[PDB]
């Protein structure tokens, strides 16, 4: 018995036997976490809209 | 009939204790 | 940081050898842990409480 | 062969073989999803 | 509108007698589908294009 993060892919289960999955997972997208940025040279400008 | 359980090490899934070296058995491991 | 969906669902099985006496009685397990929350109890220890 | 939106659960499994999950799913929340002409005078009461 | 993630995960199976002789094919017909995006292109399909 293999109990592992192991994903279960159709070439696998035809050698072995699967379980029905115990946690889902997918591709997702990382990213640095945002800081606060220097501010512009014009930034003065920020509180109303161009 | 004692039962074997193959498995990789990755984290937080299966991790080498961290005072494996004073256990021994199936203590050596925690994780999910 | 994490951000967005999942682009795509996998998952992660226990194996077991084909042909084995196991097999049926680990995919109930697994579902009749997923019902009572302990793999959701699981996820959350080594993820966020850890 | 049911090929239906069939929920995975315990009491199914035991009485039915369950093929691998072609929709994952699970609860989600629902919630319900402009300045007026003069409103910069809104500080103040009228 | 949908707000925030899944609160815990589920999953929709294809159903088969016990015993049956379609257990396995559709077994592996489901893995292969989802492993080439035909059922990522199906629920897309009916529930954003449409």
């Amino acid at each position: 018995i293999a109990i592992a993060p192991l994903t279960i892919t159709l070439v696998r289960e035809e050698v072995i036997d699967f379980s029905k999955p115990f946690m889902s997972l997918g591709i997702s997208i990382m990213i640095k976490k945002p800081q606060k940025s220097k501010p512009g040279v014009f930034s003065f400008l920020d509180p109303l809209a161009y | 009939k004692t039962v074997v359980v193959t498995t990789i090490l990755e984290s937080p899934y299966v991790m080498m204790k961290k005072n494996h070296e004073m256990l021994e058995g199936n203590e050596r491991y925690e994780g999910y | 940081m994490k951000v967005g969906g999942n682009l795509d669902s996998k998952g992660y099985d226990i194996a077991t050898p084909k042909g084995s006496s196991l097999g049926t009685p680990v995919n109930l397990a697994v579902l009749k842990l997923s019902e009572q929350g302990v793999l959701d109890k699981l996820k959350n220890k080594w993820w966020y409480d850890k």
